[PDB]
């Protein structure tokens, strides 16, 4: 009846899992710096620019 | 150019396959297409009675101008054969095992 | 060989056995070959200039000559 | 080989669409179609005969006039509802 | 030793197969070259 | 008289490893046509086409987009320009 | 979809060959039966029933392939070797 089926496949295979993690990671961590931003004038990746003055 | 053999019938009976196939994608009705067919059977069978080789080759070689003069764009072939349209849609891949490369790595 | 570049190509080749170029759809398709898709037997000897003679090279009519067809084009 | 000379034609189409998009962010400096349109009454004519014969050879190729038809003819070898 | 586990491993411990390994690789290029990778985005991203 | 030493004990070079099996049918027809192609060079030989092709591609058509390439230098602004406005400058 | 089996490329040659009327008759028709000699036909409407049959069948014939189905089982294996229908 109907189509014929092939064997059972786990949903969250280790390149889902993988590539969701890390996307989902970088769009948190945006919005983090964009919470941290409205707090405190600057953001929070920006506390670790130290660059020499330009003189 | 030779009188009542085998190889002027392989000769002239693809001749007449070739002709009866070329009539057949130029007329679009059945019963003028088959008018047509009778005549030109009619054609063969006032020929194949010659003993000539002279006549016989310039009869030959000018109803092969003829032929070669009414031949057609599309022929009409069926779908699932080298001229047609589902022809290689799905090639079922032969069944190989897998050769390997290399020592440490598939 | 039959074309003017098959031609020119001539006085370069040395060892090599100056085939006469053939289209490989204008032959027969009903002829078995060992790919049917090239129509090409397994050792047979390649033209120079083959891949303009190749199965994946230009398709080239059969009903018209060219200049043929560029007088009726021009024409129309 | 019907792909092939499908994405060839078209591909000549998007040469001068390239040409075209070139000369409009150098003539009017931006891409927007707010500010093109805004300024296009003031701009020189023979400006725009060029940019609008290269935007139309690119739309003459994709809407397959007759310099370029031979593409649609030759994409029946795609399926039914493609 | 090396030679004795691969060439077992071609021709045929050796009578298994699953999936869980790990090649000579994978640690430092998933746990150093990628986190770097990853890094210089971040550092590009809010450096503009 | 003149042997190199006694106390050498040379012998034969190996590349190493694994033996991979054999993956693709060689083609003797496309290997000679192939190593033909890209050793054209030394038969390359200077004919009537090839004068043809070397004037027209290597002096011909260098001397054309030079000349249109030097006759058109300062010519064009298209920069902001109106109607009844050259676009030119020479 | 449509199967068809051996059965029906029998019976329907042999269809094919009765509503033809330039066969001696109707039934010294078997499938042994040699279209030259048995059923009468000179050499050019055994040609007019292999266009009959592959328009028939809805296939297609080379020239070098059309020769040699000379008897009526050459021609019912013929067509039974071809995937088409
Ligand atoms: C948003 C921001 C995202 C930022 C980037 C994220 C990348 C994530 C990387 C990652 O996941 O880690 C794995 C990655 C290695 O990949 P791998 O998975 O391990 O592959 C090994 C296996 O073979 C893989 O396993 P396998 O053996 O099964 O192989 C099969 C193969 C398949 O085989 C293939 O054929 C692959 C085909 C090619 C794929 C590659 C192209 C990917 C295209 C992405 C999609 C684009 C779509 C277009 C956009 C449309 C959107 C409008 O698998 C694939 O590779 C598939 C890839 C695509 C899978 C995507 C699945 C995503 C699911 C997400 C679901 C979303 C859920 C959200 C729910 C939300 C709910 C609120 O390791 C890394 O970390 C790489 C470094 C990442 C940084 C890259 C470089 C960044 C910086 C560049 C330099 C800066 C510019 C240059 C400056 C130059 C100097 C000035
Ligand atoms: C491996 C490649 C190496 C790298 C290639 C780049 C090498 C640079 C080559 C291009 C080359 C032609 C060479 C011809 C032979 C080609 C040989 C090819 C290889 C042989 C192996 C183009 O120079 C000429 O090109 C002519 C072609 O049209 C043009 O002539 C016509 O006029 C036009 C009026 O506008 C028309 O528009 C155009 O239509 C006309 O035709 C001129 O534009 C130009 O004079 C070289 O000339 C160069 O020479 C120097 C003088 O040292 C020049 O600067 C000078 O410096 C002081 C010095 O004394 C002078 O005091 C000073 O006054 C001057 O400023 C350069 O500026 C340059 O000119
Ligand atoms: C002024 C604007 C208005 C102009 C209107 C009139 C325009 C006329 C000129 C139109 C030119 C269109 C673009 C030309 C490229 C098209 C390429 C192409 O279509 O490739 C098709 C070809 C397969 O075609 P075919 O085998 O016949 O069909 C298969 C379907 N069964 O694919 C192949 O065979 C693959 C191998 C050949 C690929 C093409 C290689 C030669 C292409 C030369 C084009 C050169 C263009 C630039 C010339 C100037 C260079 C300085
Ligand atoms: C302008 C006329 C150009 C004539 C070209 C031609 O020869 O046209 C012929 C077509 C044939 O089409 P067919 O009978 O359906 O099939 C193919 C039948 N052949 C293979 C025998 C040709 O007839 C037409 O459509 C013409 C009718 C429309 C003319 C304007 C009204």
């Amino acid at each position: 009846h109907g189509p014929e089926l092939t064997p059972a496949v786990p949903f969250f295979q280790p390149y889902v899992l993988k590539w969701a993690g890390v996307s989902l990671g970088l769009v948190a961590f945006y919005q983090f710096n964009s919470s941290y931003e409205a707090k405190n004038g600057h953001t929070w990746v920006e506390t670790f620019f130290h660059p020499k003055s330009r003189e | 150019p030779v009188p009542f053999s085998a190889a002027n019938k392989k000769l002239v009976t693809s001749m007449y396959r070739q002709s009866l196939k070329l009539a057949r994608n130029w007329i679009s009705n059945r019963q003028l297409f088959r008018q047509k067919a009778v005549e030109i059977r009619h054609k063969f069978d006032q020929n194949a009675q010659i003993s000539n080789p002279r006549l016989l080759a310039r009869t030959l070689d000018e109803t092969r101008a003829h032929l070669y003069e009414f031949r057609h764009p599309d022929p009409i072939v069926p779908p699932s054969f080298p001229g047609g349209t589902k022809y290689e849609r799905n090639v079922p891949p032969r069944m190989e095992k897998i050769m390997q490369h290399n020592l440490y790595e598939p | 060989i039959r074309a003017s570049f098959d031609k020119a190509e001539e006085p370069m080749l040395g060892d090599y056995p100056d085939i006469d170029p053939f289209p490989a759809q204008l032959k027969n398709p009903y002829k078995k070959y060992d790919d049917q898709q090239d129509r090409r037997n397994l050792e047979e000897p390649l033209s120079v200039n083959d891949d303009l003679y190749d199965m994946w090279s230009p398709d080239r009519f059969t009903h018209f000559k060219n200049q043929d067809a560029l007088k009726y084009f021009i024409g129309f | 080989k019907s792909a092939l000379s499908a994405v060839l034609m078209n591909r000549f189409g998007d040469a001068f669409f390239v040409l075209g998009l070139c000369v409009i962010a150098y003539v009017f400096g931006t891409l927007n179609y707010s500010t093109i349109f805004a300024t296009a009454y003031l701009i020189n004519t023979d400006l725009l005969v060029l940019i609008m014969l290269a935007l139309f050879i690119a739309a003459m190729a994709k809407s397959a006039q007759f310099g370029l038809h031979n593409w649609l003819t030759l994409a029946m070898e795609g399926p039914t509802p493609v | 030793l090396k030679d004795y586990y691969y060439n077992g491993r071609r021709i045929l411990w050796e009578i298994k197969r699953e999936g869980a390994e790990k090649e000579d690789w994978v640690n430092q290029m998933y746990f150093l070259y990628a986190p770097s990778l990853i890094l210089l985005l971040i550092v590009m991203v809010y450096k503009s | 008289e003149l042997k190199p030493s006694s106390a050498i004990q040379r012998g034969p070079l190996n590349k190493g490893g694994w033996d991979a099996p054999h993956a693709l049918h060689n083609d003797g027809a496309i290997d000679r046509y192939a190593h033909w192609r890209t050793f054209y060079q030394e038969r390359f030989k200077y004919t009537r086409a090839t004068g043809k092709s070397t004037l027209i591609f290597l002096v011909a058509f260098p001397a054309l987009i030079g000349y249109v390439a030097y006759q058109s230098e300062g010519l064009f602004e298209f920069a902001g320009k109106r109607r009844g406005e050259s676009v030119t400058t020479r | 979809a449509h199967v068809l089996t051996k059965d029906m490329i029998q019976e329907r040659i042999v269809a094919l060959l009765e509503s033809f009327d330039k066969v001696n008759d109707a039934k010294n028709i078997t499938a042994t039966a040699n279209l030259t000699s048995d059923l009468g036909l000179d050499s050019l409407d055994v040609v007019e029933v292999v266009m009959a049959i592959e328009e028939e069948f809805g296939l297609e014939i080379p020239d070098h392939d059309a020769d040699e189905i000379k008897t009526v089982q050459q021609a019912i294996d013929y067509v039974s070797a071809q995937p088409a229908a």
